[PDB]
């Protein structure tokens, strides 16, 4: 029924920019919103973006801010995850993830679960 | 291209079943010996009815369009028949310039060779009867009397003015015509007159009967229909000064209210009763639509101010403190009573008391009597001679106007129009225009 | 409605506007997604300080409380217009009962009388009958004819 | 029966018989205490 593809990204040096998508099939998410998110070896996964499918308006963490874009098309029912500035913290799987609630508050989203995930891309940071 | 409408049209006026009784009706019919036109399809208006006579041998026509604006603007009727089933729609349909077929619906219902129709509606029910007959003829419609049936009744409530055909076809009107119809044993209409066709057929309405004997009858009453409208008025070009009563600073207290003369003016009430500044316009006697077009010997402006629950009391045969020592109408008043909301202009931070009513009075008030006099009232026994305690109060009582006041003690400017036809030639007429005398 | 719309998880389907810059009129339907200007500053569609999504979720779950638990509403508003009366109510009927003083009611017309099986012949589309002096004396009955 | 320090329910209006007395409507019709003073069948002026 609902799976979420995700394609591109792995190693790219610091500084270097990548671009993530996660094409959802068989569901729509118009009045609820997806997000991603990342698991660093030895932490938690941590909420990385998310974008109100039917509005676009975007809400990101805390350390993410300025530096990570995330669009989407909803004739493509595809979410993009324009990931600029490198840091070496970054360095973790990324998961692409759906959820079934619609909330007002666009920073719930990182709080509130999530029902649908994403098989998750490994992201590497190398120096020079 | 018109053809003779010669004995067709005639549709059972009602579901009534009469058994060899010969029944005057009065409905819309199609007259007997009327034009046609004659059609091979336009846009038609539909005035009150129309009788559509199909001839075919293909089935060429297939259905009816009716509306007013029929471009998907207002709801239009449409009614279709492809081979099988009848199909009547009321969807707001987005028409074309010259709709035809190949070779917000709010309501939607699915079911040699003459096909006559006959559509109306009246009172919101829209009603089709209709009759099938064989002919043999190429050119007009057959001679012969055939009654068409009821089909179907739409309670669709619309309005409809213009109407077109979907594909010969023949289009009467209908107008508001009496007649006399023939029932047999078995209840079929075999017969009609026109009541108004000739004189021999409203003969024959009068004896309710189609045989008259020989003699004179009285039939109807001749009249010489008039062919001018004469309007004569004085040529005066002069307004009354309303503004002067309406638009005044301060109004007189309510039991010495004003009494302004009008006379010798163009009185304009059409400013009165379109105005929206005003909240009761009630007139006695008279019409609020009717007022321009009368001439008055005098007209007496009355103003005053009163509050919310004071207002009914300013009209005829009323009761109440205001209508017994301030202001009595003549049961027979013959005038407007007008009354707006004045809370914004006599309404101050804390209240106004600058006017004053009546509280008692030692008799009844006759219709247009004022009393202005500040003596000390007498309720009691022992007579007050200017004193004032027990039972001696003073008459008059001190509005409270507050703008937080109830709605019904908020102040209300109230004017009263005394209309007269006195002993004179009339002074004070309407904004009508005068025409040249034949 | 809870075992409907009230599911394992919660259900946030049902939404309600929870900003909005006027009380609603009578019979007012409002779907705006605008984005509400909670204080002064305009928000040119973009969510923020004062700048709020109108519509929230509600809370439907099995384990709620009956105040929370999904309710299905249906309100009917009776219209009169200028215009044919079309929504009635079902009429029911009684039974007929021939060649005794009835005080009978059908269709529209109503009377007393005796009702006797009669040998007229109306027309298909005919009612009721009327006499030389338009007092009626047969009636079709409605359910059979 | 105006003066009453309480008045029953509609459902169980209460009901005085006045009888045997003379009465003086004069001074029921003059007071404005009453927002609704309206006789049927019968005039209040005439009362007296
Ligand atoms: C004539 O046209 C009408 C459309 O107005 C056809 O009615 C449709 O018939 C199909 C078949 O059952 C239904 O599924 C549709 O819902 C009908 N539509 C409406 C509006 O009633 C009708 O079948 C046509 N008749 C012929 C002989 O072609
Ligand atoms: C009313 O209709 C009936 C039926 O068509 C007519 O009665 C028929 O008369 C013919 C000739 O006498 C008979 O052969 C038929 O058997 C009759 N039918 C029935 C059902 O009785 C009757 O004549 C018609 N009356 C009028 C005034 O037209
Ligand atoms: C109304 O319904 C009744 C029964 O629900 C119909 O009565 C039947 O009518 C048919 C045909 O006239 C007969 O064959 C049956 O014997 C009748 N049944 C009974 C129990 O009497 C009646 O015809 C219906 N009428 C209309 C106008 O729909
Ligand atoms: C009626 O039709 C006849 C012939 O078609 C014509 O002579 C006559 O003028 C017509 N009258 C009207 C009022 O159209
Ligand atoms: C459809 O018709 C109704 C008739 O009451 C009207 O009120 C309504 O505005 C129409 N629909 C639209 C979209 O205007
Ligand atoms: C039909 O038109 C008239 C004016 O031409 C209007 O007064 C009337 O209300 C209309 N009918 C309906 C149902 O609105
Ligand atoms: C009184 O003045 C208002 C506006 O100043 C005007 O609309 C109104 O017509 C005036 N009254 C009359 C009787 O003309």
């Amino acid at each position: 029924q609902v799976q979420l593809v995700e394609s591109g990204g792995g190693l790219m040096q610091a500084g270097g920019s990548l671009r993530l998508s996660c094409a959802v099939s068989g569901r729509t998410f118009s009045t609820a919103a997806m997000g991603w998110f990342r698991q660093a070896p030895g932490k938690e996964r941590e909420f990385v973006a998310a974008i109100r499918w039917s509005g676009g308006s975007a809400y990101y963490a805390d350390s993410v801010k300025g530096r990570f874009t995330i669009s989407r098309d909803k004739a493509k029912n595809t979410v993009y995850l324009q990931m600029n500035s490198l840091k070496y913290e970054d360095t973790a799987v990324y998961y692409c993830a759906g959820s079934k609630i619609t909330r007002s508050l666009l920073s719930d989203y990182a709080t509130w679960p999530y029902d649908y995930w994403g098989q998750g891309t490994q992201v590497t940071v190398s120096s020079k | 291209a018109y053809t003779n409408s010669f004995t067709r049209g005639v549709y059972y006026p009602d579901k009534v079943f009469r058994s060899s009784v010969l029944h005057s009706t009065q409905d819309l019919f199609l007259p007997f010996f009327s034009n046609v036109t004659w059609f091979h399809n336009p846009v038609l208006p539909f005035n009150d009815g129309v009788y559509f006579a199909s001839t075919e041998k293909s089935n060429i026509i297939r259905g009816w369009i009716f509306g007013t604006t029929l471009d998907s603007k207002t709801q239009s009727l449409l009614i279709v028949n492809n081979a099988t089933n009848v199909v009547i729609k009321v969807c707001e349909f987005q028409f074309c310039n010259d709709p035809f077929l190949g070779v917000n619906c709010t309501f939607e219902y699915v079911s040699k060779n003459l096909r006559e129709f006959v559509f109306k509606n009246i009172d919101g029910y829209f009603k089709i009867y209709s009759k099938h007959t064989p002919i043999n003829l190429v050119r007009d419609l057959p001679q012969g009397f055939s009654a068409l049936e009821p089909l179907v009744d739409l309670p669709i409530g619309i309005n409809i003015t213009r109407f077109q055909t979907l594909l010969a076809y023949y289009v009467g009107y209908l107008q508001p015509r009496t007649f006399l119809l023939k029932y047999n044993e078995n209840g079929t209409i075999t017969d009609a007159v026109d009541c108004a066709l000739d004189p021999l057929s409203e003969t024959k309405c009068t004896l309710k009967s189609f045989t008259v004997e020989k003699g004179i009858y009285q039939t109807s009453n001749f009249r010489v229909q008039p062919t001018e409208s004469i309007v004569r008025f004085p040529n005066i070009t002069n307004l009354c000064p309303f503004g002067e009563v309406f638009n005044a600073t301060r109004f007189a207290s309510v039991y010495a209210w004003n009494r302004k003369r009008i006379s010798n003016c163009v009185a304009d009430y059409s400013v009165l009763y379109n105005s929206a500044s005003f909240s009761t316009f009630k007139c006695y006697g008279v019409s609020p639509t009717k007022l321009n077009d009368l001439c008055f010997t005098n007209v007496y402006a009355d103003s005053f101010v009163i509050r919310g629950d004071e207002v009914r009391q300013i009209a005829p045969g009323q009761t109440g403190k205001i209508a017994d020592y301030n202001y009595k109408l003549p049961d027979d008043f013959t005038g407007c009573v007008i009354a707006w909301n004045s809370n914004n202009l006599d309404s101050k931070v804390g209240g106004n008391y600058n006017y004053l009513y009546r509280l008692f009075r030692k008799s009844n008030l006759k219709p247009f009597e004022r009393d202005i006099s500040t003596e000390i009232y007498q309720a009691g026994s022992t007579p007050c001679n200017g004193v004032e305690g027990f039972n001696c109060y003073f008459p008059l009582q001190s509005y409270g106007f507050q703008p937080t006041n109830g709605v019904g003690y908020q102040p209300y400017r109230v004017v009263v129009l005394s209309f007269e036809l006195l002993h004179a030639p009339a002074t004070v007429c309407g904004p009508k225009k005068s025409t040249n005398l034949v | 409605s809870n075992n409907l719309d009230s599911k394992v998880g919660g259900n946030y389907n049902y939404l309600y506007r929870l900003f909005r810059k006027s009380n609603l009129k009578p019979f007012e339907r409002d779907i705006s997604t605008e984005i509400y200007q909670a204080g002064s500053t305009p928000c040119n569609g973009v969510e923020g300080f004062n700048c709020y999504f109108p519509l929230q979720s509600y809370g439907f779950q099995p384990t709620n409380g009956v105040g929370y638990q999904p309710y299905r509403v249906v309100v009917l508003s009776f219209e009169l217009l200028h215009a044919p009366a079309t929504v009635c109510g079902p009429k029911k009927s009684t039974n007929l009962v021939k060649n005794k003083c009835v005080n009978f009611n059908f269709n529209g017309l109503t009377g007393t009388g005796v009702l006797t099986e009669s040998n007229k012949k109306f027309l298909p589309f005919q009612q009721f009958g009327r006499d030389i002096a338009d007092t009626t004396d047969a009636v079709r009955d409605p359910q059979t004819l």
